[PDB]
RNA sequence: UUUGCUCCACACAAUAUAGAUGGAUACGAAUAAGGCGUCCUUGUGGCGUCGCUGAACCAUAGCAGGCUAGCAACGGUGCACUUGGCGGAAAGGCCUUGGGUGCUUGCUGGCGAAUUGCAAUGUCAUUUUGCGUGGGGAUAAAUCAUUUGUAUACGACUUAGA
RNA sequence: CCCUGAAAAUGGAUGGCGCUCAAGCGUGUUACCUAUACUCUACCGUCAGGGUUGAUAUGAUGCCCUGACGAGUAGGCAGGCGUGGAGGUCAGUGACGAAGCCUAGACCGUAAGGUCGGGUCGAACGGCCUCUAGUGCAGAUCUUGGUGGUAGUAGCAAAUAU
RNA sequence: AACUGGCGAUGCGGGAUGAACCGAACGUAGAGUUAAGGUGCCGGAAUACACGCUCAUCAGACACCACAAAAGGUGUUAGUU
RNA sequence: AAUUGUUGAAAGGGAAGGGCAUUUGAUCAGACAU
């Protein structure tokens, strides 16, 4: 039978799976697309909250 | 001479089989010279032999063979039939295999 | 995207060389003792190395790491990242 | 069923390949011509060849020469039936009917 | 010097196994015939175990003839043992298994005297 | 199925009320003389009231083309029985033999009309010599005077499972 | 684990001496004769003539 | 007839290809298709798009990571037609399997070596002219595949390099037809002709 | 950390083999077009030649490939070195210089083969390991336990301690 | 022939891969693959028809010849294997080890089962001709008895607190 | 319900798969030839030969069988008047 | 006997077991010796 009143689902599957990091530092997975005219700089830094 | 091959090479492709039933008796060897039973005519009467190795050596040499001789041919491709004192193993489907010229008839 | 090589500083901080270990208090803190060597008669290898790279490199990353002990944080261990170059080509990101 | 007219080439193959007799209800096999004579000299026939010529030729006593022969155990068409698929009138393109002349070859294939 | 016979061709070897005797303790691995309905040892379908049928019997000139080319005959004393002087080539003696030591010394002695052959020779041999 | 044309010369049964009857012939295309005869009945059958446990068949011989040689453009008229009706056309073949004419028409019939052999009827086969007779376009085609065309993109048959370089198609 | 007749080797040297006479008057027979028989790569001896 | 035979897969067609180089594994022969990026299938792009479209959307419902793995590489998409050949889930067809590499491009292991050809699974002698076709590496970039650039590039340098080295081989190969054709009317030719050499 | 570990050379033994038994012999591109040679104005040029399969090409003779003599060339080839480059897509290979050494069937000779008895794969490859040789080379970690909470049901994670 | 008509629910099935002058559709001719089918042979058994008095290595229920046949639940019949017990016999086996039990050790029979070796063991047991039956187990939510996975798991948490 | 043949009581090759369909019925083996069904690969057997048709931006692919209709197309081919 | 421990052998990518045939390992009878 189909569902009586419809719903948005709950949580988002793009997220999954819900498991813990695989270290305490995220790796930056993608990074700005490189242009070879600005002088060069880093592109990221790292902080503490 | 660097080589010293007195014998035809050959694959050894599979048992006798139906589409789901095997005859282990009798086995199929693809002989690399011929392509049409014509041509497989000739190697009907020869020997082959399975030359294989094992780690325990016994009657002075750790190389042993398993004989056999071509029976009739097979298919319209110039495969051959195969009959050997001991069934060959299914394990060497596609093992190589030595078809040697004797006995002759040229 | 594979990593070809790496070629690191001749000099490495303690709170950086703490990153290769999990016992610091007790090892022999031997890290980059025969790297730190290859720096010695010019560093000719590294030079070698760092033209390779040039050669062969398509994307620049740099190893670097905070200087923790500047933080309040009890950790005396760093953390090490590789950060992306963005700049001139692979020869200007490797000089720099 | 496929049947024909034999020629006597066929006939003769068969009586000599497959020509088996029925001496007391047991199938005996046409190695002599003495077996033949002694069931059927009553009717004249006295070799197999008089067998063979009284089946060629029907004749007085061409019901007691085919009863006497036992009927023909023939073998599968060496190189096969010549068609895809037997269970069709040979004059629907199949195998069983009427094929007579055709029959010969058949039957030396089949013997 | 045992009498001429044809090979020895035993039809079946790897005794007739009862069904589902590897899979279940209590079932004997003797042979039984299936009884059931739908069973798939009764009806022979193809992957099953055999079953035995008269078919698989031995020639009637090799039967029972031992690979040594005689018939085994149980003897227990020397007085049994002497059925078996005229036919040394067709009858090999076995010597019973409840025979004691100190006799089956006697029985090997008077056979081998006899030239009747003994399958156990072994038996009881405080050597 | 390489057909030879056959010519069978059948009648009814003499009687003594009319003996000497009247000798019918026709000319079948067929594989051998067995379809033959039951072609020349199965047509006597529809015809005249005539079936074999009544009439014989006086004679069947077989016909061999006059010239086996010489390309003729042969005229064809066919009745067939689609999967709804009865037609009949006319189409035209260019071959070399009425045999040969016939076992093309029963490809073509069977290609453009899955009008197996037991649903086709010659109506006839004749040779035309004088051309301009020709009406259909896939043979007034070749026709032409000084007819020549290439075949382009030939590919070969290999004798072996795998060719060293990488072929060419030319001629 | 561990010699030829008399007789044998020196009806070996006569018939030898006698056919290689015979060999000599054809130009590549002895060289022939010295080589060992192979296949070789490619070699159909179903289509190889002797 | 050697141990390692090498493929080239350009003009080639996808089935009849894995056809027969299912057989030759099966029979033993080691085989290393290169050039996968541009195979071929029949059939236009978007009828091909859509067919593996109509792949894709088939995935076990409850847990998509068990379900059919629809990978993307040309490789790898000749490799499942392949394995669909090849009866993979026996140690026969795992040995088979064995005895295969697929590669995009050529790697440098297989680059000086001599690339055969298929002629009963080429696209230029079985597909009949304005037939239309695809070529793997376009459908693979369509449907998912990250690298059809940085194989391009890469081929552009093998080929140039390879250029580079054939432009000697044709100079040293004139000069020895050159000295052969001196060596000819010579005695030995001469007697080597009427034997066929 | 007391002679443990790695690498180099041979030496024995074990260990197996999805299966050596002359060579995997490198443009690219199109097929209703190309390859090669050649000429010039260098072109989407001209001319000539080839295909029609790798049935090719190379290699191939010697005790499973011996010991020796010479002729003719200054070549071909193996080996260990050496010189200089190219190669990062899975480079781990491709070329190259120089001399040394070995063979050379390019050509003509001399000696040996037997007896494995009429065939019996009649054993010649590489994969790993172990112990020996004698020659170098390098002299740490991790975990438990304690500790922190940026973590946690327990494992795990994150810290710190000569 | 192809296209529209042609809409169903987990992801999906010309069996699958995949196939496009087909590995599709229609048709034709050959070659080829294989069933416990057919042909020939061997062997087992059954049935049928026969031969054999000769003293007989005996036994005519014995030996031998010829031909055909062999599927099968319910069921019928026949020939046999095994167990407790009884009559007869082997002047049978046995404390120098009977019976029992274990035995990926051996032999025989198509099989029921029979025999032998090895270990354990301690006091009775077997072959044959017959007789007799409380005589053959995988089931019956079978009876009794014993033991497993579950599983070191659920859990051992009300009545204040040690 | 009628006739027959089967399954039940029946295994074997084929129809992927199935009690009934196709072939064919069975002692144990060896050799040969086939049935039904097939010969691109899985899969043993011709990527055989030959004549034509079809391009589908939901092709088609073999009987029982695992469906498609009425009506349409200047897609294309062969025809009739 | 079920069931269990140790030792020994062998195998083990979502069952194990079985039939046909052989390789491999372990084990074993008989016969020439007469």
């Amino acid at each position: 039978s189909h569902r009586k009143y419809e719903a948005p689902r709950h949580g988002h599957l793009g997220f999954l799976p819900r498991k813990r990091a695989a270290s305490i530092r995220a790796r930056v997975k993608a990074f700005p697309k490189d242009d070879r005219s600005k002088p060069v700089a880093l592109t990221s830094f790292l902080g503490y909250k | 001479a660097e080589s010293h091959r007195l014998y035809v090479k050959g694959k050894h492709l599979s048992y006798q089989r139906s589409k789901r039933v095997n005859n282990p008796n009798v086995s199929l060897i693809k002989i690399e010279g011929v392509a049409t039973p014509q041509d497989a005519q000739f190697y009907l009467g020869k020997r082959i032999a399975y030359v294989y190795r094992a780690s325990k050596e016994v009657r002075g040499s750790k190389i042993r063979v398993m004989w056999g001789k071509v029976t009739r041919t097979h298919g319209n491709s110039g495969v051959v039939r195969a009959t050997f004192r001991n069934n060959l193993p299914a394990k060497t489907f596609g093992a190589s295999v030595r078809i040697f010229l004797y006995p002759s008839n040229i | 995207l594979r990593s070809l090589t790496t070629v690191w500083a001749e000099h490495l901080s303690d709170e950086v060389k703490r990153r290769f270990y999990k016992n610091w208090y007790k090892s022999k803190k031997k890290a980059f003792t025969k790297y730190s060597a290859k720096y010695a008669q010019d560093g000719a290898g590294i030079e070698r190395e760092l033209a390779r790279i040039k050669k062969y490199a398509s994307v620049v990353r740099v190893l670097v790491h905070t200087q923790i002990r500047k933080t309040p944080l009890a950790q005396k261990k760093a953390h090490l990242a590789e950060i992306q170059l963005n700049g001139g080509s692979i020869s200007e990101k490797v000089d720099w | 069923v496929a049947y024909g007219y034999p020629s006597y080439s066929t006939i003769r193959q068969l009586v000599y390949k497959r020509g088996f007799g029925k001496i007391n209800k047991q199938r005996v096999p046409l190695s002599d011509n003495a077996i033949i004579e002694a069931n059927l000299g009553k009717y004249g026939i006295l070799s197999i060849d008089d067998l063979i010529h009284e089946i060629i030729t029907v004749g007085p006593h061409f019901k007691q020469a085919n009863n006497f022969l036992w009927p023909f155990k023939l073998s599968n068409p060496s190189g096969g039936w010549g068609v895809p698929r037997k269970f069709k009138h040979f004059i629907q393109g199949g195998s069983f009917g009427n094929r007579e002349e055709f029959i010969n070859k058949l039957v030396k294939s089949m013997n | 010097a045992s009498l001429p016979h044809p090979k020895i061709v035993k039809k079946h070897t790897k005794k007739f196994k009862r069904h589902h005797s590897d899979r279940y303790h209590r079932v004997a691995e003797n042979w039984r015939k299936q009884k059931g309905i739908d069973s798939v040892v009764r009806r022979r379908f193809r992957g099953n175990i055999s079953q035995p049928k008269i078919g698989y019997g031995s020639n009637k000139k090799t039967k029972f003839l031992s690979p040594s080319g005689h018939k085994t005959f149980l003897v227990a004393n020397v007085k049994d043992l002497e059925t078996l002087t005229m036919h040394t080539k067709t009858y090999a003696a076995e010597i019973a298994h409840n025979i004691s030591a100190k006799n089956r010394v006697v029985i090997l002695a008077r056979a081998k005297a006899l030239g009747i052959k003994v399958t156990n020779p072994k038996g009881r041999l405080a050597l | 199925a390489h057909f030879k044309e056959y010519q069978v010369i059948g009648r009814r049964l003499p009687t003594e009320s009319v003996p000497e009857p009247k000798l019918f012939r026709m000319r079948i295309f067929a594989s051998n003389e067995v379809i033959a005869k039951s072609r020349y009945w199965y047509f006597l059958q529809k015809l005249h009231k005539v079936k074999k446990a009544s009439g014989e068949i006086v004679s069947i011989n077989q016909i061999n083309e006059a010239h086996p040689t010489k390309v003729k453009n042969f005229g064809v008229w066919v009745r067939y029985d689609s999967r709804s009706g009865t037609h009949n056309m006319y189409k035209e073949i260019r071959d070399v033999s009425r045999v040969a004419a016939v076992e093309t028409l029963y490809q073509d019939m069977a290609a453009r009309h899955r009008a197996r052999f037991r649903s086709i009827h010659i109506l006839k086969v004749a040779e035309i010599e004088k051309t301009a007779d020709v009406k259909r376009q896939y043979v007034k085609q070749f026709l032409t005077k000084d007819l020549k065309f290439p075949l382009p993109h030939r590919v070969q048959k290999s004798t072996k499972t795998f060719s060293y370089k990488r072929p060419s198609t030319f001629y | 684990a561990k010699e030829i007749k008399t007789e044998r080797v020196e009806d070996q040297k006569v018939v030898d001496k006698a056919l290689l006479a015979e060999i000599k008057k054809t130009p590549l027979l002895k060289q022939y004769l010295s080589a060992s028989f192979s296949l070789k790569n490619g070699d159909k001896p179903h289509l190889l003539k002797f | 007839v050697e141990p390692v035979v090498v493929i080239d897969g350009k003009g080639h067609l996808v089935g009849r290809l894995a056809s027969v180089v299912a057989k030759q594994l099966l029979n033993g022969q080691k085989i290393v298709v290169v050039r996968a990026e541009e195979l071929n299938i029949s059939g236009e792009f978007f009828r091909n798009k859509l067919k593996y479209h109509d792949f894709l959307r088939k995935a076990t419902a409850f847990n998509k990571t068990r379900g059919p793995f629809h990978f993307r590489a040309p490789s790898r998409i000749f490799y499942k037609a392949l394995r669909g050949m090849v009866s993979h889930k026996t140690a026969r067809g795992k040995a088979a399997l064995e005895r295969l590499k697929v590669f995009e491009g050529i790697p440098p292991p297989y680059d000086k070596k001599k690339r055969v050809v298929v002629p009963q699974a080429l696209r230029v002698l079985r597909l009949k002219p304005g037939r239309k076709y695809t070529t793997l590496g376009k459908l693979s970039t369509s449907v998912g595949w990250k690298y059809e650039d940085v194989v391009a590039k890469l081929e552009a340098k093998r080929k140039v390099s390879s250029a580079e080295y054939y432009a000697k081989k044709r100079a040293f190969t004139k000069k020895v037809a050159s000295a052969n054709a001196t060596a000819a009317e010579s005695d030995v030719a001469k007697q080597l002709a009427a034997l066929g050499y």
